[PDB]
Order: structure tokens, then C-alpha cells, then sequence
RNA sequence: AGACAACACUGACUAGGAUAGCUGGUUUUCUGCGAAACCUAUAAUAGUAGGCAAUUUAAGUAACAUCUUAGUAGGUACAGA
RNA sequence: AUUUUAUCGGUGAGUAUGUAGACUCGGAAUGACAAAGAUGAAUCUUGAAUAAUCAGACAUAGAAUGAUAAGGUUGUAUGUCAAAAGGGAAACAGCCCAGAACAAGAGUUAAGGUUCCAAAAUUAUUAUUAAGUGAAAUAAAGAAAGUUUUUAUAUAAGUCGACAAGAAGAUGGGCUUGGAAGCAGCCAUAAUUUAAAGAUCUCGUAACAGAGCACUUGUUAAAUCUUAAAAGCAU
RNA sequence: AACAAAGCACUUUGCAAAAAGACGAUAAGUCUAAGUAUUGAGUGUGAUUUCUGCCCGAUGCCGGCUGGUUAACGAAUUUUCUAAAUUGAAAAAAAAUUUGGUUUCAGAGGAACCCCCGGUUAAUGGCGGCCGGUCCUAAGGUAGCGAAAUGCCUUGGCCGUUAAAUGCGGUCUUGCAUGAAUGAUGUAACGAUACAACAGCUGUCUCUAUGAUUGACUCAGUGAAAUUGGAA
RNA sequence: CAGUCGCGUAAGCGGGGCAUAGGAUCACAAGAUACAAAAAGGAAAGAUCUUGGAUUUUUGGAAAAGCUACGCUAGGGAUAACAGGCUAAUUUGCGCAAGAGUGUACAAAAUGAGUGCGCGGUUUGGCACCUCGGCUUGACUAAUCCUCAUGGAUGCAGAAACUAUGUAGGGUACGACUGUUCGUCGAUUAAAAAGUUACAUGAGCUGGGUUAAAUACGUCGUGAGACAGUAUGGUUUCUAUCUUCUAGAGGGAAUUAGAAUAUAAUAAGGAUUAACCUUUGUACGAAAGGAACAUGGGGUACUAUUGU
């Protein structure tokens, strides 16, 4: 399939369920593993759309049209939504096929981008792609260290650290 | 909904003042107890549990002594005060990195 | 249900432990349905 | 024209003979204890029955609640691929 | 007939990245069962006698459903109300305290408060804000010589700003075009000489010319006084 | 605009003891009627002009076989229990047969309705698709009418009427969903029916004003009512 | 445990199937039991055990079609339509951010794809706390149609218009069509803008729409009847107790013993439009066209002013 379409059935209908909220101080998803920048999404865990993210990629090609660049995708819109008729009254059942979407938890990478470009380029394509999107998002750098929650481990900063119940 | 709970976001400085007395005062009640069986020799699991994961209001954060984790909040954190009880439950420990 | 009603309401059938470790017991007493 | 048949007519008036799982009402004080809005069945779903169970006060208690110590069943949060 | 791919699909490998109601190799707390001991307010069981109730509501957490709407609908856990007065939340069924047998007391306290309405601090310490922001129901993204702090960084080897002058030559690079001379577009953009000067960043010409910039020197001049980022509180 | 109506049409009624129809806890009997097929009753349509098409398959009704079916009746069959007798058994013994009583089974033949054949549309009712061709039906809406009292789309198109027309009139129609005695269609005459237009007329309006009487208001006489948890 | 069968050297296994998806009583029918036998001997009809036939499928188990707008009674607001409340998917309601692109050139004069972050409570909806239009007369909002001040405008010469910022004082009319709000159109105008208020206002009016009984048409139904259809017609009650309001009074308390007359500060309301000429054919402009500022347009009286 494809990373807006998979390869799943859509009458079999989806929970609506939860992004992953880590709790136990998982890093999963919130560094630069290919490309050498990337976006993050800093604010809230969020359920984006398949016509979301699609406009958010010809966003940044739009930008970058006519440049050597390699864009990566760390999403993949598996989680299919079904929405039941807004003049519909309650009940009847559960609601039928709408789009495809996915979830991404807080502080984690949407797009990496690698190529011969400058940075202040990339930076700009990332900043109109961000516009596009639902929350608020972030540039990245590979080498930046990862996430766990709302807070990064810089300085020297480990896990260990934000789980030892003495912090002051 | 149109029935009016008003509970401000934030604590006043006198709520503040009572919780840091409250956590002060359930500290010296796990230390008494944990002298008393010290004298004798002897622990409890709970005692050792407690000391364990557990911080001192001199060792708390702000934030960990007036607020709380909610996943459903914009930055995942509310005020303590709209726990239910708040004031006679122990709450010290939220999921690290929030 | 859903669009056509289907009343799905099975009988529980109880499965698992009914004794636990050192737990008395004598001749016939079920101690575990699987 | 379901029109008229003496206040009444998709069937008058009068005397005799009803029911109502529904609505309303049910009158002095003091004292003790004190629920439920759940399950199952039903021609049921405004009802009812049996349980759970409120009460009375006797006969029992190796009763019941809680903690401690040791033990057991089971796979949620989390984490992982 | 023929070979070749930094093109598509497929296979193999990866202790590669992510994804999770019907994945769980790992794995809590909680809750559940039973044993002994201890404690406790008889709260338990049985016998006999014998009811009411069978649209519940809200809060908190976590889900399904809806539109990640509803004071929505429907489970689970806990509590309150229902059937609970009293103090706090301005007023308040469901929230925070606390369970009213009747009085007395500058009595002791809970939540909550202490300038006045109104019982009690105009009580002490260190900072921030100048907007009545706020002060018991947080409007957002975002903008910005508002202000503070921190962390880097520049400065008599003159920071910062202004002012004065300079800012060359091969050369009008080649092509394209009616014309393309740094500045429509395409290709190239090792050099050379200078205190420095992009085969050219912004205006300008039909095309030249011309005015600025990057960059270079000088003058004025700061002895806690440059620039930037982040954070806090404001607009 | 509904009912009735004159007119029109269909069915029915032979009167010999009761014409049919209606009435009669149910009859005698009565009306019909001191009537007789040009009579009476029932049904639909609704004067008259011009007309009233196709289908008898379904339903209803009528008629019809030396037919089928066919309850009662009934040729032919059959059983339970018990009494007595016979046979049998004659061991601790049933069992079988006949008869009496008692109690069941049983159906060759044998009515109407029904099955079957035919008739009937001013009987209840029905009256097509696909692309000149083709399939189907008992038959496929004929004549006429047609944005209608019938029309969702829709304020259909065009013409006339208005300074301006979702109206009204005329006209064309592929009419969601017109139609021929549940009648079709067009005039005269009639209408406190409904719609539209013209002229005149007007306080309907522009835009109200003044005047009159009776109430309203005050004094005297008489003296209600719905309503009302309590009210600063 | 008893009874008695199978397999196995034996120990032993066997009361169907690896497990989890097939309804009674009653009546009826077939076998056994030896219980009772309505005077007695029998029997009939019963009792006990085994067994069989069930979309008893509303499956703890009735043999069961509709209309009512002519409707009736008991109840519920424990479930609807109007309004209010909550919500904001949607909207014929708006704003901000970013800027593909259009604009001969040039992003932001104008224009603004698909989007993101929000406000608001007008439309259509969700929930279920809770069972129309016109006329008359207002009040309020400001997201502005006109009038007033004003920034931007290779795309502001002038004029007119575009966009935007202030600003709600006043105004926003007349007619034809439609029951209409809405909408379409005619002709004027400086302009002929919107919204909230129980989609303001029926104990103030109207009753055309919707609209019970009557009736017809079409469609649907075997039919009685029905229809988000169409058509004609169809009883619109109330003497104001209270609050508020519009007017007018009785009494009173005033620096204070009480009066007559004339009255201030102050308060509450009211009045609230637009256009033309003159200037001037001046600025601007090739021309056409055509402002701004300022003065006057109260007088066939006074006065002022212009002509003779
Ligand atoms: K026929
Ligand atoms: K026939
Ligand atoms: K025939
Ligand atoms: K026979
Ligand atoms: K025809
Ligand atoms: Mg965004
Ligand atoms: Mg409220
Ligand atoms: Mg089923
Ligand atoms: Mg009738
Ligand atoms: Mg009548
Ligand atoms: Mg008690
Ligand atoms: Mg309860
Ligand atoms: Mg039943
Ligand atoms: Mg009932
Ligand atoms: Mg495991
Ligand atoms: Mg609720
Ligand atoms: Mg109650
Ligand atoms: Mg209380
Ligand atoms: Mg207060
Ligand atoms: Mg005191
Ligand atoms: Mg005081
Ligand atoms: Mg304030
Ligand atoms: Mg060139
Ligand atoms: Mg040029
Ligand atoms: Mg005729
Ligand atoms: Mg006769
Ligand atoms: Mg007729
Ligand atoms: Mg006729
Ligand atoms: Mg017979
Ligand atoms: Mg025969
Ligand atoms: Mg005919
Ligand atoms: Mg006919
Ligand atoms: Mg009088
Ligand atoms: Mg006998
Ligand atoms: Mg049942
Ligand atoms: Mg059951
Ligand atoms: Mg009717
Ligand atoms: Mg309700
Ligand atoms: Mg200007
Ligand atoms: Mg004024
Ligand atoms: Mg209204
Ligand atoms: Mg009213
Ligand atoms: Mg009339
Ligand atoms: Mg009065
Ligand atoms: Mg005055
Ligand atoms: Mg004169």
C-alpha cells in the first residue's frame, strides 16, 4: 500500500482509541533516525489526517521544486475513521467510512528530509508544512536528543533522572 | 453545560501553605512509625515501600506539590486541588518527563 | 446491535480458578474450569 | 351532514348491575434501626415475582471487617517489535 | 536476438524505524482467594417473623458511541446526593470539609480565609508585573527595540550608530534575443589584482548609463553601556 | 363544486293462491296494490347538443355433463370389557370360539357449494415495455381533453392583460399521477358558488379632521362575577 | 455401591464423541410396575418408571388483521411539534495566521487555491433539562446602504468608484407579483443595509398561510380510509388584583413657627435629514469632464446684497 493508504479493509470498522501517552519514559519516535532535520510535533498528541499530511508533503515540495532533496515519512496513516451523518440522531449503529488517519503522540517526528540544500531552505519549507498541519510543530536536527514526554534529556539528562522520585 | 462548578485553575497562597503542612505532616507520621520499628529491629513493606518511591515535602518540586498529571490537559498537568479528596489522599508522583 | 438489531447476550460460563493455592478442598470440588 | 330522535346521539334518557397494573388522597407524639433505583423471569419495559436484601430478637460464632507475614490465581497500565 | 540500470512490483537478510480492542517474548500498582496471628465500634451466619426497591443524578479517573460536541447516550472503579443539616465554593441536591440529642465558652480545630462590607495580618522574606493585567469560571495560533533574569558573545587591537570616500581590471563572460552590457532566460562561475570588490543581493534603462548592498579604510566616540537566543510576567 | 333532480341505462318481478322488494322474539299478516313487464323494486349516472372505444383473463353473477367430488344415509368390515357355554388346559394358568349385554373401528354407492365448460362491462374492475424493429399481456388508454379543482420538478414554454403577473385568459405539450354513464366534451339559460379584468364610485388608503347620540368620568340610589396558599 | 459386559500380559479404562451452539407441562402413542379399584368379582378411567412425535422461534411455552381528521376515558410529560436551556457538526455569520497564484513588471493597490488557530449564536441539525406574514408600538446591537472625518491605491491626474480605519445622530421610501418572511420586477432616491429582543409585540389588532368536522380531484390502499398532495368553505373569549408604564392628585419632615410671590445650582428628557446654486467652469486634465476651501442664498417689511 501506500503511507495514506493501506492495505486494509474499510468495512471492518475501528475504535476510535487513544495516541500513546508514555508514562513510563519511552523516547519511541522522537529522534531524527534518517534524514539529517526533521518536524516534531512539541504541543499535544493528536490524531492527524490522511489529507492533512498529503498537503503538508506537496507543501514541501512546492517549496522545494527543482532541488535535490530525499523526504521521509515516519507516519503512517493505518487507523481508519468512520464518521456517521452530523443530521443523524444517536444510535443505529456505528457510522460508516470517512478517511484514513493516524496518531502521533507528543513530541515526535512527522517528516525527515535529507539532500544538498541549505538549512535556512529546509527550515522554511518545515515552517510552511507546520502552518498546514493541526498543532503546533518544530524543527530538528539530527543529533538532537530524544524526548521523554514534554522534556528533553539535554545537559546530561537521563531517564533515571526524571524517574528518581528526588528531583529538588 | 450551563451548571456552574467554579473551581479556579489555580490555588491561593493559603491553600499552598496548608498542602506543604499536610505533606510535612504525613512525613513525620511514616518517620515515627519507621523510628519506633527501627528501635525494635524490625520493618514493614509498606514503611519500605513508602520510603522508596516516595519524596519529602523538603525534597518535592513546586509543580509536584500544587499540580498533577491529566493527559487531557494542553501541557498534561492540573491543579492538585481538582483531585477529589485532594486533601486527605496522598499524591507526590507523577510520570517522569511531564 | 446496529442498523438491524441482533440481541448477542450470552450466558457467562465462569471459566478459571475456583481454588487457590493452599486453599482446602475435598473429593468432587472443582478447582479449575478451562 | 354520522343529520335529527325534548341538557346528551359514530347511537338518547332513565333505573338496576362494574372494573381501573393509572392519578390523587390516607389524620397524635416519643424512641430504636435503616434501604434501593441492580440481577433473573414475565404478553414484559409505568406492573409483578424470586434473589441481593431493610427490620424484629433468639441461637451460634474457627462469625465479619482491617492490618501483618507467607502463599496462590490472572496478563491491564507500562514497555517492547 | 541482445545488454543495462542508484526506476516499479516480488523474494531473502537486518539485535533497523514506527504502528496496536481481537499482537504480548517482558511486566507493575491495584483489586481477588485462602491460612495463621493481632486489633476492632457485633459490623457475620443461622432459626422464627417479615418489607421496601427494580427511569436514578452528578463529580473524578479511564473507555465505547457521537464530531476527541452536548447538563448527550452506555459500561467499569470511588464517593456524595437521593434519604444529610452545618462551614467553604458570591447565590449552589451531586464539588472541598464535616455527619445536627439540647445549652454554655473571646474554648480547640477542618476546609476556607484574615484592608472595609464581614469574625481574623493593612503579619514578615525574596523577586516579577505597570497592563486594574490580575485579584474564586486561564479564550488560541501569532506578532512586537515593553520589561526582567539567565546563558553565550563584541569592546580603547575603538564594540554599536552616524558621517566621509572607495567599492578595479581581463569583461559588454559564452549563448539567447529586435536588444540581454552584473541584474528576462540558459551554461559556466579554477582565475586575476587589491586597503578591499558576487561573472552579482535590491532599485533603474528599450539596451547602455546611473543610485545602493555585500565588502574596505578613515573620522567622531563608550571604561559595568555590543549583538543574539531562551525563559518569566505583560501589550 | 356536496345531496336531490327531470333525463339516461342496467338488473330484477308472470301475479295458480307469496310477483319481486320491505317488515314480522315469527308467524299469520301488512305495505307493495284493489297495481300486472308501458307494473313495482333495486343500482349507477345526472337536462339537452356531439359521443360513450379495447379487454370476460382475475372477482361477482347467470347457465350448463347420464361428469368428478360428495356430509347425512349406507353394501362390505372391526374391536374393548363382562356373563354363561364349549373346546382347550386339566401344573401355580391362561388362551380361543359361539351367544347375551356393553363399547369401538369401518366405507362400494351417494347432494349443493366446489372442480370443469360457456356467457355477461352503463357488472366490481383493467387498459405495457425495450431499441420502424422486437419481447410480453385478457387487452394494452381509442375519441376527446390537457400546468387542469388533477402538475413533485415548476413561477413549464409562448401570446394577451399590468409601468412591473407565482394570477387570469388563449395556446403547445414527454399527462411524476387525464379519459369516456366513480361518464368524456362544447354552448344557451340559471348562481348570496370560486377566480380574474374594465368603467363608475367612494375616508379602503395617502392622512386624517370636525360634528351627533349612547357608554366611559363625577354626585345620589341599588348592588354582581370569574379569581384568590399566604404576602411588607 | 450393586448388577454384568467389552478390551488388555498387567496396572487398569469404559455411564458416547478434544472442549464450548437441540424447550417444559398438558394432551396423545408405545412398553413395563402390581399401587388403588366408589356394594362385591372384573374392568374402565387413574398412579409410578422408560420412551417417542414441537420455527410451542414473542423459543419459562395465546389459536389472532386494519381505519378513525366523528372519536372517548384514565394517565405521562417517565418519550415528540413551537419557545427557552446545553452543544456548535453545519450555515446565506465573521475574524486572524500563513501565501500557491492572479495582478503586462511587482506577493500583500486589488486579489487569496487547498489549509491552520479562533470568535459569534443568525440557518439546517444533535441532545431531551423542560410540553407564519402583516398592522400598531418600541428598545437594543454594530459585523455600515446613505450622510461626517480619514490612511493605502506601477494599479490615488480630476471626478466617480475600490479597499481600509473611526463612527450607530438621523434616515433607509413608493408600487406590481406571491398567504408569504424570502425572492423577482417597475420607477424614484443621498441611500432605498442587516440583526437581537418567546425567529420582540394576538389578556394590542388582523387571520391570508398552516388550519378539526363538509366536499371534490389525483395518487395509495381489497376496503374502511390515507397523503410532507391540491382545491372551496370554516365561532379568534376575558369588567386589570399586583409589578412596570403614561398622566393627574390626597398627605408628608422643613435647618426645623408658618406663609405669599418670583426663582438658581442641578437632574431627566426633547430637538438631531439630505441635496442644489453661488464660488467656477477655478485646481486638475491633451480633451471630455470636473473638485476642495470659503461667502451668500431671513428682505416684493427692517436690514443686507445684486441689478437698473
Ligand atoms: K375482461
Ligand atoms: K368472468
Ligand atoms: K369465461
Ligand atoms: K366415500
Ligand atoms: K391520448
Ligand atoms: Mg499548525
Ligand atoms: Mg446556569
Ligand atoms: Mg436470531
Ligand atoms: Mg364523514
Ligand atoms: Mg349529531
Ligand atoms: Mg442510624
Ligand atoms: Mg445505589
Ligand atoms: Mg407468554
Ligand atoms: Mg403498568
Ligand atoms: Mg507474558
Ligand atoms: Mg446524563
Ligand atoms: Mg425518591
Ligand atoms: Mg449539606
Ligand atoms: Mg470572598
Ligand atoms: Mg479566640
Ligand atoms: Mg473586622
Ligand atoms: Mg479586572
Ligand atoms: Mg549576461
Ligand atoms: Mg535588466
Ligand atoms: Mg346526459
Ligand atoms: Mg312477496
Ligand atoms: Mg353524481
Ligand atoms: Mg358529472
Ligand atoms: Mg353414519
Ligand atoms: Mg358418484
Ligand atoms: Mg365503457
Ligand atoms: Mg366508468
Ligand atoms: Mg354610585
Ligand atoms: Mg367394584
Ligand atoms: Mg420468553
Ligand atoms: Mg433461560
Ligand atoms: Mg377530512
Ligand atoms: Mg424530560
Ligand atoms: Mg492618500
Ligand atoms: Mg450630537
Ligand atoms: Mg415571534
Ligand atoms: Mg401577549
Ligand atoms: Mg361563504
Ligand atoms: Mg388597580
Ligand atoms: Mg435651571
Ligand atoms: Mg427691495
Amino acid at each position: 500500500g501506500s503511507w495514506l493508504e493501506p492495505n486494509l479493509n474499510r468495512k471492518k470498522k475501528m475504535m476510535k482509541g487513544r495516541p500513546r501517552v508514555p508514562t513510563g519514559g519511552s523516547t519511541k519516535g522522537t529522534t531524527v533516525v534518517w534524514g539529517d532535520y526533521g518536524l516534531r510535533m512539541r504541543d499535544h498528541h493528536r490524531r492527524i489526517s490522511a489529507q492533512q499530511l498529503k498537503l503538508a508533503e506537496d507543501t514541501i515540495k512546492q517549496r522545494l521544486r527543482g532541488q535535490k532533496y530525499r523526504l521521509y515519512k515516519r507516519v503512517a496513516c493505518n487507523v481508519g475513521v468512520y464518521v456517521s451523518g452530523n443530521e443523524m440522531r444517536m444510535g443505529k449503529g456505528k457510522g460508516s467510512f470517512d478517511h484514513w488517519a493516524t496518531r502521533v503522540a507528543v513530541n515526535q517526528i512527522i517528516f525527515e528530509i535529507r539532500g544538498q540544500l541549505h538549512e535556512q531552505v529546509i527550515r522554511d519549507a518545515f515552517r510552511l508544512a507546520g502552518h498546514k498541519l493541526p498543532g503546533l510543530y518544530e524543527f530538528v536536527k539530527k543529533g538532537d536528543p530524544p524526548v521523554v514526554g514534554i522534556t528533553k534529556l539535554e545537559d546530561g539528562l537521563t531517564v533515571e533522572d526524571l524517574k528518581n522520585p528526588r528531583k529538588k | 453545560g450551563g451548571l456552574l462548578w467554579k473551581i479556579p485553575w489555580r490555588m491561593s497562597k493559603f491553600q499552598k501553605l496548608r498542602q506543604r503542612r499536610r505533606l510535612r505532616a504525613v512525613d513525620n507520621v511514616v518517620a515515627t512509625i519507621e523510628n519506633a520499628l527501627a528501635k525494635k529491629g524490625e520493618t514493614v513493606k509498606a514503611v519500605e515501600r513508602w520510603r522508596a518511591e516516595m519524596p519529602t515535602e523538603a525534597e518535592m518540586l513546586p509543580k509536584d506539590k500544587y499540580t498533577i498529571f491529566d493527559r487531557k490537559e494542553k501541557r498534561y498537568r492540573k491543579g492538585i486541588h481538582k483531585l477529589p479528596k485532594w486533601t486527605r489522599v496522598s499524591q507526590r508522583v507523577n510520570p517522569p518527563g511531564y | 446491535g446496529a442498523y438491524r438489531l441482533k440481541p448477542k447476550r450470552t450466558i457467562p460460563k465462569k471459566l478459571g480458578a475456583k481454588k487457590t493455592g493452599d486453599q482446602y478442598v475435598i473429593p468432587g470440588n472443582i478447582i479449575y474450569k478451562q
